[PDB]
């Protein structure tokens, strides 16, 4: 997961 | 937004539509080029294909079980280009370079189109 | 094998099949979540979770139109999964955590469990 | 594109  | 962002989500998503595909299941439309028969979901080729985008809005076709191409399309660049509509991998060789360009630009795929114009101009 | 690979292909095939949600094209269900429903594409939502997965293969439930899910199960909590299904991107807030976890181990949507465990072992 |  990441900040997109 | 705030939202965060699952990389291998897509992914995922088209690896599981391709085993779909490969079981059969859901598939909904069944392109005919000339002697070859190829089974897939509207909603995929839609998503890769502006011909198949095309085709599946209009209000008649959209209802359609079997879509007849071109006779002048070439069953195995169909086959390799509707493999890489499901798995993001093209098996771009010598011997399908021109069949595969000229299938794409057919079905309206124009990075595929790209990507065979460059592998065919730094051959010549 | 010796074939290339398009790296923004999976990504541009899900952004299109939202687009076709957006504009209701080819949605073969409605999923009924209490007072609300949500239309969507069958193969979109076996390929993100479990529980449709499993529905979707059974030779009677394939053919349903309408789908109820279980009254407990909380109608923006699905709204949010069924957007990051389409998108990747998951609207994961304090204020809807709960929900969302329970609606992702209801569908068996495992990495959204995951990050929603770690979230709220982050605020323990 | 690239070789994957
Ligand atoms: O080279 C390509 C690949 C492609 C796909 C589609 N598909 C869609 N485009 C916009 N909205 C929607 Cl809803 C879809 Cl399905 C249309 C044109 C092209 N051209
Ligand atoms: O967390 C998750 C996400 C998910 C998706 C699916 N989907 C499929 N899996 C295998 N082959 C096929 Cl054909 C599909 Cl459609 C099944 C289980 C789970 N669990
Ligand atoms: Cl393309
Ligand atoms: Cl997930």
């Amino acid at each position: 997961w990441v900040i997109p | 937004d705030s939202c965060i962002q699952f990389t291998r989500h897509a992914s995922d998503v088209l690896l599981n539509l391709n085993r779909l595909r490969s079981r059969d299941i859901l598939t909904d439309v069944v392109i005919v080029v000339s002697r070859e028969q190829f089974r897939a979901h509207k909603t995929v080729l839609m998503a890769c294909s502006g011909l198949f985008y095309s085709i599946f809005t209009d209000q008649l076709k959209c209802n359609l079980s079997v879509i007849n191409l071109d006779p002048e399309i070439n069953p195995e660049g169909f086959c390799i280009l509707l493999d890489f509509m499901y798995t993001s991998r093209l098996n771009l060789r010598e011997g399908n370079i021109m069949a595969v360009m000229a299938t794409a630009m057919y079905l309206q795929m124009e990075h595929v189109v790209d990507t065979c114009r460059k592998f065919i101009k730094a051959s010549e």
